[PDB]
């Protein structure tokens, strides 16, 4: 999608 | 069924867990959406990859950005602590 965040940490 | 996880890392690696959020009282938009292979998160293992965090390092986040959790676990240290829910 769009409206997602994908961010490793 | 919340369940708190500790996360020891090195300052060479990373916690090497990722979180996605979905972008609100009774929503958990961030959960994790896959571990790095060799990291502290797959070693600890104590970290499915389709948890709910509701907390970080003791704080709320569920009312809170994707950016804001990322810099929160950013300046956290070399531990951190989520208050997750299996699936």
């Amino acid at each position: 999608f769009g409206e997602e965040r994908e961010s490793i940490l | 069924q919340t369940s708190d996880v500790v996360i020891h890392r090195k300052e060479n690696e990373g916690f090497g867990f990722v979180i996605i959020s979905s972008l609100a009282t009774i929503t958990v938009p961030h959960k994790i959406g896959r571990i790095i292979d060799g990291s502290p998160a797959d070693r600890c293992a104590k970290l499915k990859v389709g948890d709910r965090i509701l907390a970080v390092n003791g704080q709320s986040i569920i009312n809170m950005p994707h950016a804001d959790i990322v810099k929160l676990i950013k300046d956290a240290g070399l531990s951190v602590t989520l208050r997750i829910i299996p699936q």
